[PDB]
Formats: C-alpha cells, structure tokens, sequence
C-alpha cells in the first residue's frame, strides 16, 4: 500500500514533534510530581507509592499507542 | 559511489533524540522496546510505501543492499526453505510477517495486566534486524528516488533515531549494519 | 486490597479534587472558546456542527483514555 | 454535633459532575466510576490494617445493615475484609473487560453498561457506609476526615446527579448525605 510523499512527509515532521515533546512533558510530569511531593509532606513510602502508579499510569499509555487504541 | 552521495545528503532536517530513546526513569524495557519497535515499523512502512513505484522486479531482480550484501528469507517455520527473491517480493514478506508479530496479542500483548512472553526481546531483536534490511535496501537501491521525491531529511531522520534506539539498548548486531556502517557512525557523530 | 499509607492517599486527595475543578473549568472553557471563534469566522450550521461534533469527540477520547489509563 | 471538616483548597463538585455539553453519557458515567473506584481502594487501603476478621466478623454497615457476597459465581456471611476484598475484585474484572469499558476510540459501549454501572457504584457506596460506620475513629485520627467526607461528597455528588442509586441503599448513611449536600 503506497503512500504519497507530501503524506509521508507530514507524518514523519509531525511524529518527531510528538515524540520530543512527549518525552519532554513526561519528564515534566516526574519532576512536577516530585516538586509538589516534597514541598508539604511526606514519608518516603508514600514517595515510592506514587512513584510507582505514575509510571505505571505512563507505561499504561504508551502501552495504549502501541496497541493502535486511537481509531 | 553511492557512499559519498550518502555521506553528502547526511544533513537534514529542522533536536537531540539521544535523550529521549532512553529507557526512562522507572519504565519496563520490553514495553519500551515494543512501542519503539512498532513505530519505526509504521516509519519505514510507509516510507518504503513512498517509493514502491520504483521499487519494482525490473528494478530490483532481487533482494540487494548494495552490491557487496544480499538477502535471502527464510526463518519463519512456514516458509522455512530459503527462498532468492526480489525487491518487492522479499520486503513484502517481511513487512507482513513483522506485521503479524505485533498483531499477535502473545508477543505485543494490547490489554493492561497481560505480561510479556519469556523470549520477547530475542523476536524483538530480529523484527528490529530485519527492518534495518530494508532501511539499507531503500538506501542502496532507491536513493535518487528519494533525492527527487525530497524525502531525504526524513529518511535520515528516521534512520537516525532508529540507529539511536537501537545503539541504546543493542539490539542489533554490527554484522547486520555493516551496509551502512559508513553512514551510521556519521550521523551519530 | 494492598495497602496504601495515610499521607499516600491524602496527597492524592488533595492533588485530585483540584484537578477536577481545573479539569471541568478548561472544558468549558475550550467549548465556548470554539463556540465564539467558530461564530466569529462566521461559518454553516453544517460546519457547526462538524466542528462541534470534532470537538466532542477529541473530549470524549480524551476522558476515555484518561479512563484506563493516561499520564 | 461533630462538624464534618470537608477540603479546603477549592470546595463546585455539583458543577464538576454535570455531564458536558455534547458528551456521551455513559462515558461520563464510566470514568467517574473508575475514578470513584480507584478512590474507595486506596482508601480502605489505607485503614486495611484495623478492618480484620476479627474486628469486622461481618460485612456491617451499622447493626440495621448486613450485607452478604453473592454475584461473582448461595449468599455468604463474610467478613468485612473478605467481602470487600470479593467486591473489589469482582468491579475489577467488570473494568477490566473490553465488552463493557471499551479501551479503543470507535467501540461503543453495550446497552447493559448503566446496569452494571448502578451495580458497582451500589457496592462502592456499601463500602463506603461500612468505612463511616465500623472504621471511622481511625480515620480521624490518620486525619483522613477532610479526604473521605470530600470523596464522599463527590460521589454522592455524582450518584444523585444521575440518579445512580436508590435511597433504600442510600439509607445507612442519609443522615449524613442531607448533611454534605446541604
Ligand atoms: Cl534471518
Ligand atoms: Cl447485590
Ligand atoms: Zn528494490
Ligand atoms: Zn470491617
């Protein structure tokens, strides 16, 4: 199945967009979430405890786009 | 003389994706190296999809990455006995099978609490190789199509982050990227 | 059931009750912004409606993939 | 007596719950559930370690109230950690399912999803009523007040916008719901 140039073209400027600015709002998210964390509380229990749902919530989502699961 | 046209062209596009084929902090590998994987498959998919029009028997008698490397299919059970064939004959057995390999939900599991199987990296690793065989194919045979199709900044871009990915974890042996050795210690400088 | 500490799910608490107050006030807010532009233009009803029907949908997608699961 | 506290930073929760101009309705319902539900588990998680077989031989919602499993596949006189722990994972597998709460954009959700829905959330709401009743002192003291009155306030919030729930469930905990809701 061919695609046209102009197509091909688009989607590869727009993907590498995406992919840097998904990779840069990710480490955003990390470094918001352990800002806000650190500055009113906490145990470190409970650092680890949303530590790990958030990367599991991200491994989640790029687990998603894999699965082509936008249609 | 196609290494220094190759070697010309090298500069393209309009960032640093180094960091970003990092496995990130806390994340999976197999997860990582799946969507990657699936990506650069769509990439090169429709990348090899811009080109099939020049890509035909005539123009490529048989499966060719330069005249020193030559492909043959084969390792898939059906279809075992190796087989000498063509450009477009040889690619389209290889997209459709790496095709069936992220649909299958054992290998590229698509639901939440599905794991993934014990020998995903291995079949990860060869999808990855084989995709790279296609990359040199459209680098070696189909490059003034390219050229003229003003494709070759995003060609090289693709490479280039599919080189990175793939240097990252290594996942791809230098045997297999001998054809454009040349061009890959280039573009990561 | 697996045990979360006290200060895990009050951050969470906290974190989350905003998110919905800010969630809910940048929906109506992308709605009647597209209502005034698309006004504004001055456009079809079809188109509208097209427009309209893009809009709800992208939200709609939006919540279900935040749903199960998006970061 | 005894003021109920409520957070704080912001608390319009009616508003937030309204369904939005030109969305579905049961995915709207079907969010706010999963919300709801991840909320309630992390909340009887953290007091997880007080509802035990031997403080709760009874899944109690006050000595008027006593539920019993029976869905999954004879109603059982279990524990609060057990029933609660059969419930849990029950909406689990309800989630979980790609027939019910579809995971791709253009699968429509079934016919029978707003049954399911008003079960979970009924359950849901009998955990909450058992958390108020039985386990509540060690809420105050983890100072987890603020949190389970707001979550509470919410999903009563949601239920009672959508009608989600009959006030014969609702019952164990009326007295308080006419309270937060003013
Ligand atoms: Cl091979
Ligand atoms: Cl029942
Ligand atoms: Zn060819
Ligand atoms: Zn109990």
């Amino acid at each position: 199945q061919s695609y046209s140039p102009q197509a091909f073209k688009f989607f590869m400027e727009q993907h590498v967009e995406n992919v840097l600015k998904s990779h840069q709002q990710r480490l955003h998210r990390k470094k918001q979430l352990e800002n806000e964390m650190m500055r009113v509380g906490l145990s470190q229990d409970a650092q680890d405890q949303m530590r790990k749902m958030l990367c599991q919530k991200e491994s989640n989502y790029i687990r998603l786009k894999r699965a082509k699961m936008d249609k | 003389s196609h290494q220094y046209e190759l070697l010309k062209h090298a500069e393209a596009d309009l960032g640093n994706l180094r960091m970003a084929v990092m496995l990130p902090e806390g994340e999976d590998l197999n997860e990582w190296v799946a969507v990657n994987t699936v990506d650069f498959f769509n990439q090169i998919n429709m990348l090899y999809g811009t080109i099939t029009d020049f890509c035909t028997e005539e123009s490529c008698p048989v499966m060719s990455a330069g005249p020193k490397y030559e492909y043959h299919w084969a390792d898939g059970t059906n279809i075992k006995k190796p087989i000498k064939c063509s450009a477009p004959k040889y690619i389209d057995y290889l997209m459709t099978w790496v095709q069936d390999q992220l649909d299958d939900e054992t290998l590229f599991p698509s639901k939440i609490g599905v794991p993934f199987p014990k020998n995903f990296m291995s079949v990860a690793k060869t999808i990855l190789k084989r995709l790279f065989r296609v990359y040199a194919h459209i680098y070696h045979q189909h490059f003034d199509p390219v050229i003229q199709l003003q494709e070759e900044a995003h060609l090289n871009t693709s490479f280039k982050h599919f080189i990175f990915f793939v240097q990252e974890f290594n996942l791809i042996d230098r045997r297999e990227l001998a054809p454009l050795q040349e061009l890959i210690e280039k573009l990561t400088s």
